RNA sequence: CGGUGAAAUGCGCAGAUACCGGGAGGAACGCCGAUGGCGAAGGCAGCCACCUGGUCCACCCGUGACGCUGAGGCGCGAAAGCGUGGGGAGCAAACCGGAUUAGAUACCCGGGUAGUCCACGCCCUAAACGAUGCGCGCUAGGUCUCUGGGUCUCCUGGGGGCCGAAGCUAACGCGUUAAGCGCGCCGCCUGGGGAGUACGGCCGCAAGGCUGAAACUCAAAGGAAUUGACGGGGGCCCGCACAAGCGGUGGA
C-alpha cells in the first residue's frame, strides 16, 4: 500500500448467527476455497460447543477471541548498531486478526484425530485462558514487557 | 516580544556597578547576562552593562552562576 | 539503623550510566543505586529504563531507612534522567524541589578530542 | 565505576564511582558575544590599575606642497620546532595496552613522554587568504549594521555587510570596501613534469630556510562554465519493491 491505506474487506454476515467475526474465522479455517468444508468444520463444532458446556457456542466464541488478542507486541527496528527488539501497541483490526489465526493456527496442533473437535477444543480453552492459543499470546505479550528497556525507540 | 527591561525601569546608571536592584534585571534564573535580546538595551548600552556586571559580580554583590530551579 | 525524616536524591546522569545516591539533609549518602547495581552490564546502563530502575532501587532501600520526603538534584544531560526524577516523584517519595547543577566549566580544561 | 556500534584494556573491598566539607595546583575565561570591535600583518576577548600605539568627529585656529612610492637595509612575524632555567591541572606526536578488520601496522577505547604554559635567546616558515600592493581623483542607488557630529522627520563624516546603475570579466563574479574610469611608484608572471630538486652563495646551535637551475621528457598542464552520468549527498513521488499476509521453491 504506497499511494492510499487500503481499505479493510466488508464481510458478509455469517449464514446462522450473523456475526461477521463467525465468518472471518470461518475464512481462516478454510484452505482451497472449500468453504463449505469449512462452515461444517466451524458450525459442527458449535454442536460439540453448545453440547459439553450448555450456554451458546457464538458466545464462547466471541470470548474465546478476547483472551487470545494481544494488548500489545513487539515489532521490529534497526537504529545505529543492529535491530533492537522494539515494543509496540497493537491496533484494533490487527488484535482481531491476530487472534483468529492463531486460534485455529493451534488449534490444529491439538492431538484430536477431527477437525470439528480440535477447533471446538481449542475454542473452548482459550475461552477460559488455557491452551497453545493464549501461551502464543501470553508469548508475544511477554516479550512486550521483557525488551521493555528499548521501549525510547518508537514509531 | 516576551518583556523588555528597558521599558520596566526608570532611568538609571549603566555604569553604576552596586546598584543590585537595577542589576538583578539582566541576569536569567542562572546566574547568566541576559541577551540583547531581552535587556532591549541599545549596541553600546550593552557592552557598558556587560562590563558592570562584571565588576559587581567581582564585588560578591551579584551571582556569577546559579542553579535552575524547576519551577 | 538510622531514621532519616526529608532528604537528598542525587541523579548523576551520563550518557553510558545513570547513578543515584540519596543523602541526609547535611549531604552525607545513605543508600545508592545505578544502572548496573540493577544488575545490567554495558550499552545497557545508560537508558530511560535502566534509569527507572535505578531510582526506583535507590528510594526503595531508601523507605527502609525511613525515608519520606526528598529534594532531588540531577547533574546532567543524557537519557532517563527525566525518567529518574519521574520514577522518584511516582515512587512515594514525595518530591519537595527539582533542581540541575550540572556542572558547566567557566571555560577552563581543554577536553579531550572527541569532545 | 568507566567506556563503545558492541566490547575489552583500565580503575574498585588498600573501599572506587555517586554525595558533602577542607586544601593544593595549573591552565583557560561561560553568559554578555553578534552574521560585532581593534590592529600593518601575524593576531587580540573574566576584572582592575598603571605605562603606551593607531584612529574617528566637530571647530576651520596654526604651518604653507612640507606630498606619494619605495631595490637593498632595519624591525614585526600563527603553529610546530631548537638552547638554558622554571612549571605541569587538562590535553597529547612518538611509544605502551585493549578492540576492530581479510590484515590494521590507522579511524574507536584505556594509558602516556616530548610538547602545549612563564622568562630569556633563537627559528622566520603557512591555504602568512580578500589567494586581490600602496597612495589619490572620478563613476546611480537601495538596504542592514558598529561608531562620531547637526538647525539630530532626516541631514552629514568614518568603518563593516548584503543587493544592484554604468562599466569590467573567459566565465564565476566585481560593482564608491571595484575586479569600473585614470595618474604615480614597488613586487611578481612568461607551457606541464623534472622541482622548490641540483649546483653555488647567504643565514641557522640544529631542524632547516632564503636565493634557485638545466639535461631530459610530455603535447599538454590548466581556469571557468554546459550536458550527462555517478554519490556509502539532500528533497518529493511510484512499482507486490519492502512491510502485512496466503501459498510455494530449496529436502524426497
Ligand atoms: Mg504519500
Ligand atoms: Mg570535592
Ligand atoms: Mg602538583
Ligand atoms: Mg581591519
Ligand atoms: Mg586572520
Ligand atoms: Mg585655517
Ligand atoms: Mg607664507
Ligand atoms: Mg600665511
Ligand atoms: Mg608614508
Ligand atoms: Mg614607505
Ligand atoms: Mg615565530
Ligand atoms: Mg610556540
Ligand atoms: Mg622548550
Ligand atoms: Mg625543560
Ligand atoms: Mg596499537
Ligand atoms: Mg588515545
Ligand atoms: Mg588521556
Ligand atoms: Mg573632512
Ligand atoms: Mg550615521
Ligand atoms: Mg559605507
Ligand atoms: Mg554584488
Ligand atoms: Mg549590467
Ligand atoms: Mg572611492
Ligand atoms: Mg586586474
Ligand atoms: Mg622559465
Ligand atoms: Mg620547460
Ligand atoms: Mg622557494
Ligand atoms: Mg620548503
Ligand atoms: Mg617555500
Ligand atoms: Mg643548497
Ligand atoms: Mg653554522
Ligand atoms: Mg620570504
Ligand atoms: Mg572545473
Ligand atoms: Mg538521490
Ligand atoms: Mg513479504
Ligand atoms: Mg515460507
Ligand atoms: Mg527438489
Amino acid at each position: 500500500a504506497r499511494r492510499r491505506r487500503a481499505e479493510v474487506r466488508q464481510l458478509q454476515p455469517d449464514l446462522v448467527y450473523g456475526d461477521v467475526l463467525v465468518t472471518a474465522f470461518i475464512n481462516k479455517i478454510m484452505r482451497d476455497g472449500k468453504k463449505n468444508l469449512a462452515a461444517r468444520i466451524f458450525y459442527d463444532a458449535c454442536k460439540i460447543i453448545q453440547e459439553k458446556t450448555g450456554q451458546e457456542p457464538l458466545k464462547v466464541f466471541k470470548q474465546a477471541v478476547e483472551n487470545v488478542k494481544p494488548r500489545m507486541e513487539v515489532r521490529s527496528r534497526r537504529v545505529g548498531g543492529a535491530n533492537y527488539q522494539v515494543p509496540m501497541e497493537v491496533s484494533p483490526r490487527r488484535q482481531q486478526s491476530l487472534a483468529l489465526r492463531w486460534l485455529v493456527q493451534a488449534a490444529n496442533q491439538r492431538p484430536e484425530r477431527r477437525a470439528a473437535v480440535r477447533i471446538a477444543h481449542e475454542l473452548m480453552d482459550a475461552a477460559e485462558g488455557k491452551g497453545g492459543a493464549v501461551k502464543k499470546k501470553e508469548d508475544v505479550e511477554r516479550m512486550a514487557e521483557a525488551n521493555r528497556a528499548y521501549a525510547h525507540y518508537r514509531w | 516580544r516576551k518583556a523588555k527591561v528597558k521599558a520596566t525601569l526608570g532611568e538609571f546608571d549603566l555604569r553604576d556597578y552596586r546598584n543590585v536592584e537595577v542589576l538583578k534585571r539582566f541576569l536569567s534564573e542562572t546566574g547568566k547576562i541576559l541577551p540583547r535580546r531581552r535587556t532591549g538595551l541599545s549596541a553600546k548600552e550593552q557592552r557598558i552593562l556587560a562590563k558592570t556586571i562584571k565588576r559587581a559580580r567581582i564585588l560578591g554583590l551579584l551571582p556569577f552562576t546559579e542553579k535552575l530551579v524547576r519551577k | 539503623k538510622r531514621q532519616v525524616a526529608s532528604g537528598r536524591a542525587y541523579i548523576h546522569a551520563s550518557y553510558n550510566n545513570t547513578i543515584v545516591t540519596i543523602t541526609d539533609p547535611d549531604g552525607n549518602p545513605i543508600t545508592w543505586s545505578s544502572g548496573g547495581v540493577i544488575g545490567y552490564k554495558g550499552s545497557r546502563k545508560g537508558t530511560p529504563y535502566a534509569a527507572q530502575l535505578a531510582a526506583l532501587d535507590a528510594a526503595k532501600k531508601a523507605m527502609a531507612y525511613g525515608m519520606q520526603s526528598v529534594d532531588v538534584i540531577v547533574r546532567g544531560t543524557g537519557a532517563g534522567r527525566e525518567q529518574a526524577i519521574r520514577a522518584l516523584q511516582a515512587s512515594g517519595l514525595q518530591v519537595k524541589s527539582i533542581v540541575d547543577d550540572t556542572p558547566v566549566p567557566h571555560n577552563g580544561c581543554r577536553p579531550k578530542k572527541k569532545f
